[PDB]
């Protein structure tokens, strides 16, 4: 509460405040500089990736009734926001997509992390890959997806040692395995993918990100629960496997999901 | 490397750790001696 | 309610004896009944006081739980319980969050209590005291029979004995006394045995004889008198009670901390309250809204502040307790630096309270003694042969004796039987002839006659310590005019000669000027006696005039007073010098007031009182002009018809005060009349009559040698030493403390801005929080901490004694000039250096400043595990949170590192740290402890758990760095100018 001099305050805090705004504004400059347009500066915090799915979980959970419709009309929205993605006619001529082995394959550099080429392309993914799956009203049809990471090539599991399912359509050379779990076993796992293994067609990597690879597809893998019980919390832990792959007890969707089924009809 | 570029999604938090107890230890113990120039 | 007390006391001692006995039922000779004692007793209630009603420890520790910061920090820890109460309820929160925050912010408020509780201290028992000056028992006459009785069991009207050694037990009528002699210090100050007798002396019932009060004690001889006063009743239990119950009253400092609360606490609600409804304009669940305003509480609010206040105040007490200054208030260690006016006793406080020589006149000369203590002055004469004739007879017509086993101490401070003048000289003459004890061993005194109230002399006869003559010499010393009558010859440099007229004169001169500087005066005088007309065996009859007494030899005068203490003239001119207006308040003469006011230099030379000016002009008082007089000296006689609107104008009008022979209340009124002009008034005495004073004073500074029990328990300091030299330490240290509370205070403001941006930024902006609530704790209960403590360390940056009191209305701990810098300058560059590394941690990981807007709300959505960065890669929940965190704990470390610069700018508020340099230790040790601090917050396993602090990468730590150093420069460069140009517009808006 001063005279005239409200005028001489606020010609200093104008300038003042102008020049910090400058100052800040350039060392936000500087920073940007310091950082590529192709590639993140640290990728550690992102290291094992995570494993998501399509129904979104109230918490970690996916509970409804059959004998209802409007019961599972939310899960069927995030299920078909995602697919719908993966439509044929946003993979249209030879630029940016290509056809890729039908069947599980091995890695596919582009080169590096570059602007010397143009965009670099992606395999193409059929959502007709994925069979069986309105979704079902009955009996979810959960799809399973693997977190992009730029320059991370995932690689499987060796059949050197013991393995959780031992041995059984072990494509060891080019396929990343998904085998859902619950004792409790109250189920019925049936499993679909590219080329119609459980698992991740490794011809999809590595990723060039979002700048070097924009509409880039990652594969998809549709798990359905035909499950012969009715009207029970069923907890239902999908893993990946793989050398890069590692869990945390605190990270619950550290390469791997927690679903709480429960079709209460 | 190429598909076997590990190292790039790999950070020494270990190292980092000792590193940075052996240092805020030290700036403790050279503080002391500073304040207990007269007590 | 105590205004009644504040009166002078009305009494009974003009009745005669017989009328007195009417008045109480009473016997003169018989006393009470058994009966009637015990009637009386419950009629009029115990010879006891009772203590005042004190507030009780409990209410006084949750009376400070509901301060300011304390209530919102309550707001803060309900809403905590709040937002938990409602996810309880709602979804399952297995978190712990909103219920640890609430049990962390309520003992945040707890702890903060004990701190400032530990501040506001009381230590009061001043009726505790008192209680203790009245005996266990008194010897009363019942039924014509004395027999002991407990004291309390006293009443008005029974036969009352006292004698040599007893207390008062109560205040009583002298009817019968025998050489009576007591000690009214209590009531006075001075403690020279006052006779009492029968006989009725003075109008005023305080000055007459035939009035014993209780609260003092009988030093000799033997009395008998009728209680006229018991318990609560008596002249001094009411002092008691005026003084015990006389309100406290807040103090200058903790005025001042209550003001800036205000100031705090209001921009907390305002922006509080007026983002809480920004929140919801944008369409904020009040299940958020009450989550923001939870850490906008904790963000404004500066948790550590009070309780650094009251560390930085306890470590200045610490270094005084170290010049042996006692704080008994931690607030007191301030409000002698606010202090505008002090009001001193005299008697044990200025002056060494002992009767000392000060000028000796012999050979037409006048020589001046030291008086001080440890003797700093210089020597007089030792040549002379009349020297050594005057101190014979100083030594050997004298009976005082040191007492048994003082060898150890000093000779002026020993203990010695006998009266002040008669210690005095012997003082004097052990000191600077050697043993007196060696005197009187080598002069045997055969015959004496000791000083007699008609003689107004005392004489001795001693064999004469030369072997040629072994003969008997007479000394004899008494009133100066006395003791002229008796002499015909002068010991002029060594030989004798006739008493002419001319030395006759310059006796009266001599006489006239010692006595002017209110010192009392002694004549001596000798007489060496014909050895023809007295043999070796002759005997002297001390009865009748065996021997003459007439035409003996003057030799000199002696002059002696109550002196000054050493330091006290310097102390009193360098209180002067820093603005300080020195009043004395004494309950001695004005005489020997008005002496030692001039020899203090509380009257400075040449000013004048009305009654100079009118002796010196030769013309009455009355045709004075009472304003060219700055000079004055009111007696409390003419004190007691004024009011105190006539006491304002005096104070009003003069510059060099001097109140002497007044009452205790009358203490009080002075110093309520300084204050009643808005100054801040500090009280130095020792005795029981400073009590109420002490009490009322500001703050109260009493004696810790000579002073009594009852003035220690009035102050809020005690000089250990009695070295008045500590005033002055202490207005300098209490000034020093008010600056440095400044810049601790800048400086712990200044990081709130980096803590409140954030959360507005996060509601703007759409972001992710930038920095959590938690993490806000670890920097105003952690690593600030030590910082802003050791800001009370920093030297003065100018002679801080050279300038005027502080204006306690306008000149305010904190104001408009702190919060635009802390604020609005330092705050707002630490705010910016804290974001910076916020985007640099979430760019170098993938989230690009420019994709960071508005999405905050599929970041913090918990069943997203898969949003995109600006790279096109998926990061989970959990994942992107630890990114988040780390932002969390480099936004923390950007604040600790900014802080470092503002340390140091705070460090001075006009110099350049170039000037002022980096001497202060503990500052730097703040700096090394807060930065180990931080990197063990950071960097030690199992932190991110508990603190959600994470690693920081080695380039994180230097994100902030040219902001920090932005500080450094600016705040240099804004000083620079300050220095340039005392001119005003950088001073007047910035000067803290
Ligand atoms: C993505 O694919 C779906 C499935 O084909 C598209 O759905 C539309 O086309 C179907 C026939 O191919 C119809 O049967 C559906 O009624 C129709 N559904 C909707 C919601 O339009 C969908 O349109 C495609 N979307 C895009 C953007 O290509
Ligand atoms: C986060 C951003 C947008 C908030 C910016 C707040 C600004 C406008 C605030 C912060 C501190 C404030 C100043 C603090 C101190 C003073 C001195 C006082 O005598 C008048 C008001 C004045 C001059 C204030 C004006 C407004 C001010 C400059
Ligand atoms: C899935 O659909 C096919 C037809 O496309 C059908 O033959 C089959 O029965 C279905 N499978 C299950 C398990 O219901
Ligand atoms: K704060
Ligand atoms: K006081
Ligand atoms: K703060
Ligand atoms: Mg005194």
């Amino acid at each position: 509460r001063t005279g005239s001099s409200w005028f001489k305050i606020f010609l200093f805090y104008l300038i003042f405040y102008g020049c910090l705004a400058g100052i800040f504004i350039g060392t936000i400059q500087v920073l940007l500089l310091t950082l590529s347009d192709f590639e993140p500066k640290y990728q550690d915090r992102v290291a094992p990736p995570g494993l998501s799915h399509a129904p979104y979980a109230i918490k970690t959970e996916i509970s409804f009734s059959i004998s209802n419709p409007k019961s599972y009309e939310s899960f069927v929205k995030s299920m078909h926001k995602l697919m719908d993605l993966y439509n044929e006619s946003s993979q249209a001529g030879n630029s940016p997509f290509e056809d890729c082995s039908d069947t599980p394959a091995d890695y596919i550099k582009r080169g590096d992390l570059d602007d010397s080429q143009g965009q670099k392309k992606a395999c193409r993914f059929s959502r007709m890959w994925l069979k069986n799956c309105g979704y079902a009203e009955g009996k979810p049809c959960v799809v399973a997806k693997l977190n992009r990471i730029i320059g991370f090539y995932p690689k499987p599991l060796k059949n050197t040692t013991d393995l959780p399912e031992e041995l059984q359509a072990n494509y060891n050379q080019y396929v990343l395995p998904l085998r859902c779990a619950a004792r409790e076993k109250i189920g019925s796992i049936e499993y679909f993918g590219l080329g119609g293994y459980a698992g991740f067609p490794l011809q999809y990597y590595p990723y060039y990100g979002k700048r070097l690879q924009k509409k880039y597809l990652q594969p998809l893998l549709a798990i359905q629960f035909t499950n012969l019980t009715q009207n029970m919390e069923l907890r239902i832990e999908c893993k990946v496997y793989g050398e890069n792959i590692d869990y945390s007890e605190k990270d619950r969707f550290r390469g791997r999901f927690e679903v709480k089924i429960e079709v209460k009809s | 490397e190429g598909p076997d570029n590990d190292e790039r999604f790999t950070y020494d938090y270990y190292r980092l750790r000792v590193v940075g107890l052996i240092v805020a230890a030290v700036l403790c113990v050279i503080g002391i001696i500073i304040l207990l120039a007269g007590k | 309610l105590d205004e009644l007390k504040k009166e002078v006391s009305m009494d009974d001692h003009k009745l005669s004896l017989d009328e007195l006995h009417n008045k109480y039922g009473t016997d003169l000779t018989r006393g009470l009944t058994n009966a009637r004692a015990k009637e009386i007793l419950a009629r009029d209630g115990p010879n006891s006081l009772t203590p005042p009603p004190t507030t009780p420890e409990w209410i006084k520790f949750c009376r400070q739980l509901f301060g300011g910061f304390s209530i919102l920090l309550w707001i803060g820890a309900i809403l905590c319980f709040l937002a938990y109460g409602i996810q309880a309820a709602t979804e399952d929160e297995p978190a712990n969050d909103n219920l640890y925050l609430g049990v962390v912010l309520s003992t945040v408020v707890i702890v903060t209590g004990c701190f400032s509780y530990y501040q506001e201290a009381k230590s009061s028992r001043i009726m505790d005291s008192f209680k203790n000056m009245v005996p266990q028992q008194a010897l009363v006459i019942r039924d014509g029979e004395k027999s002991t009785i407990n004291a309390e069991f006293v009443v008005a009207g029974d036969l009352v004995e006292v004698k040599g050694g007893d207390r008062i037990p109560a205040d009583l009528r002298i009817i019968s006394a025998h050489g009576c002699k007591v000690d009214n210090s209590s009531l006075t100050g001075e403690s020279e045995p006052q006779t009492r007798s029968p006989e009725f002396s003075s109008e005023n019932p305080l000055e007459t004889r035939n009035i014993a009060f209780f609260s003092t004690n009988c030093v000799e001889g033997t009395a008998r008198g009728v209680v006229v006063y018991t318990g609560d009743r008596t002249v001094m239990g009411r002092i008691a009670t005026l003084a015990s119950g006389l309100e406290v009253g807040r103090t200058p400092i903790a005025i001042e901390i209550e003001h800036f609360i205000h100031i705090i606490t209001g921009v907390a609600v305002f922006l509080g309250v007026s983002f809480f409804i920004l929140s919801l304009i944008l369409g904020y669940s009040w299940l958020e809204a009450v989550i923001f305003l939870i850490g906008i509480i904790v963000a404004n609010v500066p948790e550590g502040l009070l309780a650094t206040v009251t560390v930085c105040l306890t470590l200045t007490a610490k270094r005084m307790a170290r010049k042996n200054c006692l704080v008994k208030n931690l607030e007191a260690v301030e409000t002698l630096g606010s202090t505008s006016t002090i009001c001193s006793d005299k008697t044990g406080t200025l002056t060494q309270n002992r009767m000392t020589v000060a000028h000796m006149w012999f050979d037409n000369q006048i020589h001046e003694a030291d008086t001080t203590e440890n003797q700093s002055g210089a020597a007089f004469d030792k040549t002379s042969a009349t020297w050594s004739a005057l101190s014979r007879i100083a030594a050997l017509c004298n009976r005082a004796v040191f007492q048994a086993g003082q060898d150890n101490v000093p000779i002026l401070k020993r203990s010695v039987a006998g009266d002040a003048s008669e210690s005095a000289l012997l003082k004097c003459i052990e000191l600077c002839c050697g043993s007196v004890q060696g005197m009187r061993d080598r002069n045997p005194k055969i015959v004496e006659i000791p000083f007699n109230s008609t003689n107004k002399y005392q004489l001795s006869i001693h064999e004469n310590e030369k072997s040629s003559e072994s003969r008997y010499l007479l000394v004899m010393k008494g009133a100066p005019e006395r003791i002229l009558d008796r002499c015909s010859t002068i010991l002029l440099n060594g030989a004798e000669e006739p008493l002419k007229e001319d030395m006759k004169e310059a006796f009266q001169n001599a006489y006239l000027e010692l006595g002017g500087l209110g010192e009392r005066v002694l004549g001596f005088c000798h007489f060496a006696l014909p050895e023809d007309k007295y043999n070796e065996g002759y005997p002297f009859d001390a009865d009748e005039p065996n021997f003459p007494t007439t035409d003996l030899c003057f030799v000199g005068l002696m002059a002696m007073i109550d002196p000054p203490r050493a330091a006290v003239p310097d102390a009193v001119g360098k209180c002067r010098s820093a603005g300080i207006k020195v009043i004395m308040v004494t309950g001695d003469h004005p005489i020997t007031a008005k002496a030692i006011a001039k020899g203090v230099g509380i009257i400075s030379e040449g000013n004048e009182t009305i009654e100079d000016i009118a002796a010196r002009l030769n013309i009455p008082i009355g045709q004075v002009n009472p304003r060219d007089a700055k000079a004055c000296v009111v007696h409390g006689s003419d004190l007691k018809d004024l009011s105190t609107e006539v006491l304002d104008d005096i104070l009003h009008y003069h510059t060099e005060i001097v109140f002497a022979r007044t009452s205790p209340q009358q203490k009080l009124i002075i110093v309520e009349g300084c204050q009643r002009q808005g100054a801040i008034v500090a009280v130095t005495g020792d005795g029981v009559n400073d009590s109420p004073a002490l009490k009322k004073a500001d703050i109260g500074v009493a004696m810790g040698i000579s002073g009594s029990d009852v003035s220690k328990q009035a102050a809020d300091m005690i000089l250990l030493d009695d070295n008045f030299a500590s005033i002055v330490t202490g207005v300098e240290e209490g000034r020093l403390i008010f600056d440095n509370l400044k810049k601790s205070i800048a400086y712990t403001l200044t990081s709130n801005i980096p803590e409140i941006t954030p959360f507005l930024v996060f509601i703007i902006g759409n972001v992710p929080l930038p920095l959590g609530t938690v993490t806000i704790l670890c920097i105003d209960l952690g690593t600030d901490m030590v910082p802003a403590i050791s800001l009370a360390y920093e030297q003065a940056e100018s002679d801080i004694m050279k300038r005027q009191p502080r204006n306690p209305k306008t000149d305010k701990l904190v104001n408009e000039r702190l919060i635009s810098m802390a604020y609005g300058q330092i705050g707002m560059i630490q705010a910016l250096g804290g974001f910076f590394s916020y985007f640099v941690i979430l760019a170098e990981n993938g989230f690009l400043p420019m994709d960071l807007i508005g999405k905050r709300v599929r970041w913090d959505d918990r069943w997203i595990s898969d949003v995109e960065d600006s790279f096109g890669q998926q990061w989970t929940y959990e994942q992107r949170k630890i990114v988040e965190f780390t932002c969390h704990t480099s936004f923390f470390i950007s604040i600790v590192v900014v802080q470092w610069a503002d340390l140091i700018i705070c460090k001075t508020r006009r110099n350049s740290i170039f000037q002022q340099g980096m001497k202060n230790k503990i500052l730097i040790f703040g700096l090394f402890e807060e930065t180990a601090l931080a990197a063990f917050l950071s960097y030690c396993p199992g932190t991110d758990v508990a603190l959600r602090m994470y690693p920081l990468k080695p380039s994180w730590w230097f994100c902030a760095f040219p902001y920090s150093l932005i500080i450094f420069l600016y705040d240099e460069m804004r000083r620079f100018i300050i220095r340039r140009s005392p001119g005003g517009w950088v001073e007047q808006e910035t000067y803290y």
